[PDB]
């Protein structure tokens, strides 16, 4: 059947304004394993952006970690998007530095 | 105790159009991956190819890219005669190591999704609840004995092995212990008055890792531990929310053991 995709969007260092951080999107729980996903910067897309190799859980469902670079800001906010088979409409999930 | 998985996930869209990419793991770390579009399976670490020489991975390798052509052949004509007529399908083996040489060994197939086939002793076996018609394919597989004692070898020799000697090989590695940064925040929870405070725990390794919110030393059993999640440089993130009435926070901290510290925890006052 078709499992829809769960999204996580997390720092790889605590974030402060101005330095330098890493952002990852843990994309998982989806399949089939076809995917598009993208990591956005206020809206745009992020070109620069690196990826694991699909791989899945004892479950069988897929899994895949999506990571760029990026100094956090007062201002700019992010997000991870995805494309899926098992959703009409593209997911977001925004990176909340709080959350 | 060691899991060792080779997990191969290959696709059918068309007749003309299908992929195999495998992804290899000793617990924790890749230790291989595999690409439809390149020819020999690369080494994601140093000591990938654990004790074996040039030799006997070679010997191992052709072995594989025999077995991927034909499985992709084979499946494809599974597909014309089947069904009413009906592709995703997925393998999990390898061998989970003991402390006294011990293991089991292990070989599972999902096809879209569900587990239905996997390799019990020294034939193949449909799993119970699994669709009737992939009893006969799985008869004439069975009937190929080759690929059974082949796949015998692997299980029963082949795996214990060589995870043995990615055991050596990659030691340090698999005991490198890294140490968690943490960091602390709050946002408001659904509940009027009610504040989250979370706290964020990152770069750690191993895995095993305890997370908790502290009043001085009686332990806030509300504490909710989130899901493990990956970083990319091959470390751990988790968060620990405790919900709190607002101003209830003060004099809060969270604590962090981990075996990387020594005896020496991490404490953020709030
Ligand atoms: C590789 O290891 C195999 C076992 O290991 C497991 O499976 C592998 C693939 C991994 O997953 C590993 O981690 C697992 O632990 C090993 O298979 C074993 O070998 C023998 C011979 O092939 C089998 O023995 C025969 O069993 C039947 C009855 O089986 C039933 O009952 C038993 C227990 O009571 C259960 O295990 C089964 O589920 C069945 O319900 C006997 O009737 C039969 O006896 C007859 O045939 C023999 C000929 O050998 C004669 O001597 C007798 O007189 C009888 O005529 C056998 O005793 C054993 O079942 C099988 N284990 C399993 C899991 O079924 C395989 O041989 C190894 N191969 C190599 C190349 O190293
Ligand atoms: C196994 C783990 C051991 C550890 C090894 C360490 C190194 C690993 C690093 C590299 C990772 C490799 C990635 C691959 C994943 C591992 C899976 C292991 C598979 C072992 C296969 C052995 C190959 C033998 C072989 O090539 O046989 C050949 C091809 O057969 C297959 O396609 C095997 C298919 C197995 C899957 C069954 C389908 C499941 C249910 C389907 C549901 C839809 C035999 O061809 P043949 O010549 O016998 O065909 C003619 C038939 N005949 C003789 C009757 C006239
Ligand atoms: C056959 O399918 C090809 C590949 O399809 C693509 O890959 C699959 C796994 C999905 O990701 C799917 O959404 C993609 O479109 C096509 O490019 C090709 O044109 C198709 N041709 C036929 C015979 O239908
Ligand atoms: C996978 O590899 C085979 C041969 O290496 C090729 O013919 C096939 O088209 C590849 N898959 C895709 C979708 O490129």
């Amino acid at each position: 059947i078709q499992k829809t995709p769960q999204i996580q969007v997390y720092s790889r260092h605590p974030p402060e304004n101005g330095k330098p951080n890493i952002l990852n999107c843990y994309v998982t729980q989806f399949h089939p394993p076809h995917i598009e996903i993208q990591m956005l910067k206020n809206g745009k897309k992020i070109p620069k952006v690196e990826m694991s190799d699909m791989s899945f859980s004892k479950d069988w469902s897929f899994y895949i970690l999506a990571h760029t670079e990026f100094t956090p800001t007062e201002t700019d906010t992010y997000a991870c998007r995805v494309k899926h088979d098992s959703m009409a409409e593209p997911k977001t999930v925004y990176w909340d530095r709080d959350m | 105790n060691y899991t060792f998985r080779c997990l191969q996930m290959s696709s059918f869209a068309n007749r003309s159009w299908s992929r195999t990419d495998s992804v290899v793991w000793l617990g924790d770390l890749q230790t291989h991956r595999w690409s439809n579009d390149s020819a020999t399976i690369s080494f994601t670490k140093p000591w990938s190819q654990g004790k074996l020489s040039n030799q006997q991975w070679e010997k191992l390798q052709h072995m594989f890219q025999v077995y991927r052509v034909s499985f992709t052949r084979d499946i494809q004509e599974l597909v014309k005669m089947m069904s009413p007529k009906e592709i995703e399908i997925q393998l999990s083996a390898g061998c989970e190591m003991y402390p006294g040489n011990a293991s089991e060994s292990f070989l599972h197939v999902a096809f879209q999704g569900k587990y239905v086939v996997r390799f019990w002793g020294t034939s193949w076996q449909t799993v119970p609840g699994a669709p009737s018609w992939l009893d006969l394919p799985i008869k004439v597989l069975n009937a190929d004995q080759g690929t059974s004692a082949t796949v015998q070898m692997l299980l029963n020799d082949t795996c214990p092995l060589f995870v043995r000697g990615l055991l050596e090989a990659g030691k340090s590695d698999l005991e490198k212990q890294e140490k968690p940064v943490a960091w602390l925040s709050s946002v408001p929870s659904s509940a009027h008055g009610h504040r989250q405070l979370v706290c964020h725990v990152s770069g750690f390794y191993p895995k095993p890792v305890w997370v908790m919110w502290m009043r001085g030393d009686q332990e806030q059993q509300g504490t909710h531990r989130g899901d493990f999640l990956p970083n990319a440089d091959e470390t751990w993130y988790l968060q620990a929310t405790l919900d709190v009435e607002a101003g209830e926070e003060a004099g809060l901290a969270c604590r962090v053991k981990h075996s990387s510290l020594g005896g020496q925890d991490i404490i953020l006052y709030w």
